[PDB]
């Protein structure tokens, strides 16, 4: 992608705000754990190139933003941290979307993109269903925050890996 | 590729089938269902929303024609058309009220081919923050400059954005400052660029004489270049007993005691990041210059012995790992 400036430190700011956002000990929520089927297989650099990664990461960033800007989110988390977290994430999403624009009809491997985009969407759909069935309980929100932390951390590590392989 | 497009269609069909009856009853069965969305809004500020299928990353390439018509209807109690409440094909509310947070909308996209897709849009109130603090460390990307974002806006289709520093209007002439959309770029950054930056976003609606104005604030602190070194601390092994739990903690210590300056995670023998999973899980705690990741084994079985776990600390300045081996005590 041709961006004026990449802002990697936004990723560090976002992830550490998310870590800081935690309110409960997950040791209090062990029974609320759930395997969401994070699609590692379809977000790994051993095959995925940056051309496929961009739009998939734009989607993950949008889904993350959708969860933390929701009606129920502002009651669940500290507003100061939450507002800062969404500020960082929204800007990264702006940047990712701009890249997605640049590659409209010139999509490389549209198949693996769409297959990845769908696996990501299903994953977050399972997360949101989980949270609704749990009535947005404090433990369910922790399980979700932790999972999102893991999804973002995997994306950041992937981006780091891809920038090394060049 | 045909399998994938089929799975996508099925995905949105399932989502349609899982809607409440109070939602699905408004849908035209001749139309594809294109999803739902619940957007943020602030009382006393303008609000706008796109029709979900248009914005959806899975369906965008399906309804991407310049000659599409988009209709907006209020649903819920009655079913009413929208005239004043549309701007540039988007739902538009010039002054959001408590009553709006209870209203929801059906948008319909009609293509020239005579096909259609629908979405449902809700909104919820969200106090917009006051000032958000931002820190720029000199030496990050000084030649590009500092990008200040005019805050999260709940409505698009603004005509003008104006920036103030410490309540003084900034002269935007491409020297010290330039603008790009909702961004203010501060060139040749220096410590004195620290301050209060307010942006004023101007909206025009014919049904209103003066301007609708939305305001956001960032408190910018520019700091000197920092030493971002850190050290990782992790016992080389974890002594376990078959049929018992165990835990081990990896600690990152910031050399300059910088707060929240290290990203930490645990990874299993296969390279994957460990979360709140079954069998092995991870919990992070951060305070001052110390970040800890604790790894938990719920119930050690013989298969675990000799497994190697990797603790990774990184912060874009440095990237370090340490491993630990599961050993039978
Ligand atoms: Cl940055
Ligand atoms: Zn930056």
């Amino acid at each position: 992608c041709d961006l004026p400036q990449t802002h990697n430190l936004r990723n560090k700011r976002a992830l550490t705000l998310l870590v800081k956002m935690r309110r409960l000990s997950p040791l209090s929520c062990l029974k609320d754990r759930k395997d969401f089927g994070f699609p590692q297989e379809k977000v790994g650099a051993q095959q995925i190139q940056e051309a496929q990664a961009i739009p998939v990461l734009s989607e993950l960033t949008q889904q993350v933003l959708n969860i933390f800007t929701s009606k129920d989110s502002s009651a669940a988390w500290n507003a100061t941290l939450l507002d800062s977290f969404c500020n960082e994430v929204h800007q990264q999403l702006n940047d990712l979307k701009a890249c997605v624009m640049q590659q409209v009809g010139v999509q490389e491997s549209p198949l693996t993109q769409e297959d990845s985009l769908l696996a990501v969407r299903k994953y977050f759909h399972r997360i949101t269903v989980y949270l609704r069935e749990k009535k947005h309980s404090p433990c369910a929100w922790e399980v979700v925050r932790a999972e999102v932390w893991r999804a973002l951390s995997s994306s950041v590590n992937l981006l780091a890996r891809l920038s090394k392989e060049e | 590729m045909i399998d994938i497009e089929n799975e996508i269609t099925e995905f949105f069909n399932k989502m349609r089938d899982t809607l409440p009856a109070k939602d699905s009853k408004w849908l035209n069965p001749s139309c594809m269902f294109g999803g739902t969305m619940n957007d943020m809004a602030a009382l006393g500020e303008p609000f706008s929303a796109k029709c979900p299928p248009i914005e959806d990353s899975l369906l965008s390439h399906r309804y991407n024609d310049k000659d599409n018509v988009v209709n907006w209807e209020k649903i819920g109690k009655t079913r009413r058309p929208l005239n004043r409440r549309v701007k540039n094909g988007d739902l538009w509310i010039a002054n959001y009220t408590s009553n709006d947070s209870h209203r929801r909308y059906l948008c319909t996209v009609t293509t020239k081919n005579g096909d259609c897709v629908q979405g449902i849009v809700r909104s919820h109130i969200r106090k917009p923050p006051s000032c958000i603090p931002e820190t720029y460390e000199l030496g990050t990307h000084d030649k590009y400059g500092i990008d200040l974002y005019c805050g999260i806006l709940y409505a698009k289709h603004y005509n003008n954005i104006t920036w103030y520093k410490n309540n003084q209007e900034l002269i935007i002439d491409g020297t010290k400052y330039s603008q790009s959309g909702q961004n203010l770029i501060i060139h040749n950054p220096e410590l004195e660029d620290s301050g209060r930056y307010d942006c004023y976003v101007h909206y025009d609606d014919v049904r209103i004489k003066n301007d609708i104005v939305v305001s956001r604030c960032k408190i910018l602190t520019v700091i000197p270049s920092q030493d971002h070194r850190f050290k990782l601390i992790l016992d080389p092994k974890i002594n376990v007993t078959i049929g018992e739990p165990a835990n081990i903690t990896c600690t990152a210590v910031s050399t300059s005691l910088l707060v929240d300056d290290v990203l930490i995670d645990w990874e299993n023998p296969s390279g994957w990041i460990i979360g709140l999973d079954f069998g092995v899980y991870s919990i992070l705690t951060s305070s001052g210059g110390i970040t800890e990741a604790t790894l938990y084994f719920e119930n050690v079985t013989e298969e675990y012995i000799g497994n190697t776990y990797t603790c990774r600390g990184h912060n874009y300045y440095f990237d370090k790992t340490l491993t630990t081996t599961v050993v039978l005590e």
